[PDB]
């Protein structure tokens, strides 16, 4: 964010705010390509559910599998701009840069060494009547597996 | 290589060499264990899986 | 909380266990991560049935019942300081907690009760804070609360609430010849198999084998016993000609 | 018999993490606070009337005070609040003494929580006025508490002579 | 042992855009003005006693003051609410002091947000007041800050003579 300053005179220059739960998709920085974009935070990579299939019978139930159900990821953004025309080139880059067709690797800044593979899916609806636009969208991961370092035995 | 299941020999495919009754994908390392070959040397690649 | 005087505090203070902790697979999970906490423990009370009917002019036909599974609610709380440790925690916990087959389950305000079910699903954590409330949810196809394990030779010495199933009964050939096991009105013969004197005949219940010397030989089993529907009751009697018995049961 | 009056209670704190380098402190300049506690009561009716189901405890507290110059005590109150620690609270009786094993203590009760708000209002005719607020964990617990000699008495002058002090 | 006066904790604002070409400058007329902190707490129930958990924090700030003849300063603010900049504020306490380091400055804080409230109300037989509110992004900072010569003293006047000024 910030931090403490006098009050006379600042000569020094300060720069952009990298916030904590950053994103590296494909290998660069969506804070870098635009300069509105920001991150405040990333929801559904911490737990994981199963599946369980079941038949009744007279004293309960027989278990016969278990699946590892997908994972999806939901990232809230905001994007800020001064001109009516030039925040839609905006959305027009941010768009051509999230559409893929295979899976890339996905980076967190809060986990250093973990590794993720997932794809861009879908995106939630966006105001039309102000040039502040808060809302998110969604990665679908179809491999629910943390990775680590590679290590030659 | 284990990911696409096929048996590499000089840059060609020889899958058909293995026999029917032995562990392919279920060849599972853990902490502490030895791998031997009496014929080769062994190079080994894995990355730590956490769920 | 203890009350403590306005002096300086001299001593150590350990961390407080909160009346329902939860072993699963034989470890406490407060033990494990130092910012965990067991908030509440839900639908472990009651059990609801099933009962199949049909209707016709003047109400409804009852033809069969099922009893209902069980699942049980967890909440916890999950607190750290920096917003890197709190991911090695939530590693930690699903490494402890994912489990392939059944385990055993026993809680701090019911020391005398066993249970049976596997990790299934998790809500919903929040993203934007260190100070974490969420819950889990764990399957039960067993819906049964069991006890300590209790052997007699032959004579039921204990209080039942309901009929109950043996788990198997081992026995020690004394004499030879046949041999029968009577209970009231219900018996299990084997009367063409010819015993000699030491065999050990065990008679499995959970998997429906007559193990003789180690051996697969439910052959020799009448096809008029009555193998299972063998429940034994409170002050009921067991007896063998043939052998000494022993019972395991809960 | 005789009333009692509501100058006789004060108030005594001490950060969790500190409780084996010092003793408990007194705040200065107290003018008033609230203790409150209270349980929901859910009503069924029957054929013969209402039968009421009582819930849990909860508490409500608050206090009121004027900042002192040269008070540190305040800042620690203040980083107390901004890392979301645990603080202790003492609430003092001094018209209730103990009669057999404790001859100078005082009754009192012991509480934990933590601190959810910090206010202050400078107006330009006024003195500086602080107002606390805490959420409490458990129940609080009865027993007997030490007041030390400073923390118990007010200070005054006495007679002087009419000659040049050497 | 002395209280607080309420008459010596100031403002100071600034634009964030101009750091590079002016100090901060202060509020002419200043009146009262409101700082608090506030926490909240989601209360779960269980059966030993309720166990508490904090939330992040939510600041209320606002300021009152009265509107002097001639100053550029209030256009600045008006201009800033309408365009929606980034505003600096600084909450000088002018009763504290520093010993080693900080030799001739005062115990502050620091805050950057936006403005969120612009009101005035002119009646007939009053003087003319204004009321402002913000909105506070992150957290506050703490620190030492610098107070000049011309803004800490009040102006006064100075016995004279009797003979005609040359």
């Amino acid at each position: 964010m910030y931090y403490f300053k006098d009050t006379k005179k600042y000569p020094l220059e300060t720069f952009k705010f990298i916030p904590t739960s950053a994103m590296f998709y494909d290998g660069l920085l969506l804070e870098d390509l635009i300069e509105g974009y920001t991150t405040l935070k990333v929801e559904g990579r911490e737990m994981t559910s199963l599946t369980i299939d079941s038949t009744a019978v007279k004293v309960g139930a027989i278990v016969n599998g278990q699946k590892i159900n997908t994972r999806s990821i939901t990232v809230t953004y905001q994007l800020k701009n001064k001109s009516s025309q030039a925040i839609q080139d905006d959305f027009k880059k941010m768009m051509a840069h999230l559409y893929r067709e295979e899976d890339v690797a996905i980076y967190f800044e809060d986990e250093p060494t973990t590794l993720y593979y997932g794809r861009y899916q879908s995106a939630e609806s966006v105001d039309g009547s102000s040039n502040s636009i808060i809302s998110s969208f969604t990665i679908f991961c179809s491999d629910p597996y943390k990775y680590g370092s590679q290590i030659v035995s | 290589d284990f990911v696409v299941g096929k048996v590499f020999v000089n840059n060609l495919n020889r899958t058909r060499f293995l026999d029917l009754d032995s562990d392919f994908s279920n060849f599972k390392i853990n902490s502490n264990d030895k791998v031997t070959c009496s014929s080769a040397n062994l190079k080994i690649y894995y990355r730590s899986v956490d769920l | 909380y203890y009350f403590k005087d306005t002096k300086k505090y001299p001593l150590e203070t350990f961390k407080f266990i909160p009346t329902s902790a939860m072993f699963y697979d034989g470890l406490l999970l407060e033990d494990l991560i130092e910012g965990y906490t067991t908030l509440k423990v839900e639908g472990r009370e009651m059990t609801s049935l099933t009962i199949d009917s049909t209707a016709v002019k003047v109400g409804a036909i009852v033809n069969g019942q099922k009893i209902n599974t069980r699942s049980i609610t967890v909440t916890y709380q999950l607190k750290n300081k920096s917003s890197q440790a709190i991911q090695d925690d939530f590693k930690k916990m699903m490494a402890h907690l994912y489990r392939e087959e059944d385990v055993a389950i026993y809680f701090e305000d019911e020391p005398t009760t066993l249970y049976y079910g596997r990790y299934q699903s998790a809500e919903s954590v929040d993203g934007s804070s260190n100070s974490i409330i969420s819950s889990f949810t764990i399957f039960c196809s067993d819906p049964y609360k069991y006890g300590s394990q209790i052997v007699s030779t032959g004579v039921i010495n204990t209080v039942l609430r309901q009929p109950v199933m043996p788990t198997k009964i081992e026995t020690t050939v004394t004499k030879s010849g046949p041999m029968k096991i009577v209970k009231g009105s219900q018996s299990i013969s084997m009367s063409r198999a010819n015993f000699k004197s030491g065999d050990k005949v065990v008679i499995d219940f959970v998997v429906g084998k007559v193990f003789v010397n180690n051996l697969n030989r439910t052959r020799f089993l009448d096809l008029d016993s009555d193998f299972s529907n063998f429940k034994i009751n409170s002050n009921d009697k067991v007896t063998c000609s043939s052998a000494n018995l022993k019972i395991y049961y809960r | 018999a005789e009333a009692k009056k509501g100058i006789d209670v004060i108030l005594l704190y001490r950060v969790l993490k500190n409780e084996a380098k010092e003793a408990a402190w007194k705040m200065a300049f107290q003018t008033e606070h609230s203790n409150g506690k209270s349980r929901d009561a859910d009503s069924t009716a029957t054929k013969d009337g209402p039968i009421q189901n009582m819930a849990a405890i909860e508490y409500d507290f608050s206090a009121t005070s004027i900042v002192a110059v040269g008070d540190k005590h305040i800042d620690e109150l203040d980083d107390a609040f901004d890392n979301s620690e645990l603080v202790e609270i003492w609430e003092i009786d001094k018209a209730e003494k103990g009669t057999d094993k404790d001859v100078d203590k005082y009754k009192a009760t012991y509480f934990q929580g933590y601190v959810s708000s910090f206010s202050k209002t400078p107006n330009s005719e006024d003195a500086l006025e602080l107002e606390i607020e805490f959420a409490i964990n458990g129940i609080g617990q009865k027993g007997y508490a030490t007041l030390t000699t400073d923390q118990a008495e007010v200070v005054s002058y006495v007679f002087k002579d009419t000659v040049k002090v050497e």
